[PDB]
């Protein structure tokens, strides 16, 4: 077996996974899901004695059951409900990798309000509402509202975090550090306007999120990851087994 | 914290 050597040994026969997905979703105004996948890999770290036959196990029949559109292995992976067999690396190794489009959990729903002031001012609202257990924390969101290119300049409020109107980047950009399942949070913005080419409209561009969720998006559950070495004396049971997962925004965009 | 490992099994 060219990726794994012969003699390794190990008092404390020890695993970690990782199951870090990217979420993707382009929403309308009207609530809409136009388009949505993820994207997803299992990453291992094994420091188990020998040369272990293992079993990966998550929730694939296709209550908890996901649809993986396509993935792909890694070498030690023979092929052929039916589950994944493998005699992994030592040390980290890509598992596996994958794509999906159903069933997505879409961690944070965005609603936006924007009220036009004569030609002054712009009004807007926008709300952010977490979907996902309570027990979980989400953590290291931002929010990123775009504004008109005459915009003179920007009040905000915001009882939840910190938001900085950026002009560089011509966008109030709202920022907080941790945020629970099931809750609803808000800022308001009032935008003020220079003069501009009446003709010429503004293309409202989607206001966009970036998060970190402890769970993967894709619904996606590890269930067992069974180790057998038959020459030596240590079991499944004898394995310390850890399983972590890591889901994070990619591109998550909603339509005003 | 995002990124902590849980046991399981």
């Amino acid at each position: 077996i060219g990726w794994r050597r012969e003699g390794i040994k190990y008092r404390r026969n020890e695993l970690f996974l990782d199951v870090l997905e990217s979420v993707n979703l382009l929403m309308s105004p009207q609530g809409q899901v136009l388009s949505a996948h993820v994207s997803g890999r299992v990453v291992m770290k094994s420091y188990l004695s020998g040369m272990p036959e293992c079993k990966f196990g998550m929730n694939d029949k296709i209550k908890q059951s996901i649809a993986i559109d396509d993935c792909t292995f890694h070498q030690c992976v023979r092929l052929s409900e039916r589950s994944i067999s493998f005699i992994p690396p030592d040390g980290e190794f890509e598992l596996m990798r994958y794509r999906t489009t159903k069933d997505i959990i879409l961690p944070f729903r965005v609603i936006p309000l924007v009220r036009e002031v004569g030609r002054t001012k712009l009004e807007v609202k926008v709300v952010i509402k977490s979907n996902f257990k309570p027990s979980l924390l989400a953590q290291k969101i931002e929010v990123r509202i775009p504004t008109p290119l005459n915009t003179s300049g920007v009040q905000v409020i915001c009882m939840k975090g910190k938001a900085k109107y950026k002009a560089s980047e011509n966008a109030i950009v709202w920022k907080i550090k941790r945020m629970a399942g099931m809750k609803e949070s808000q800022i308001s913005a009032e935008i003020e306007l220079l003069p501009t080419n009446d003709k010429k409209k503004w293309a409202r561009p989607p206001i966009s999120m970036n998060f970190e969720v402890p769970f993967a998006p894709s619904g996606l559950k590890v269930r067992y990851l069974k180790v057998f070495e038959p020459k030596l004396n240590y079991s499944d049971h004898d394995v310390i087994k850890w399983v972590r997962y890591i889901g994070r925004s990619g591109i998550y965009e909603t339509r005003c | 914290h995002l990124g902590t490992y849980g046991v399981f099994t």
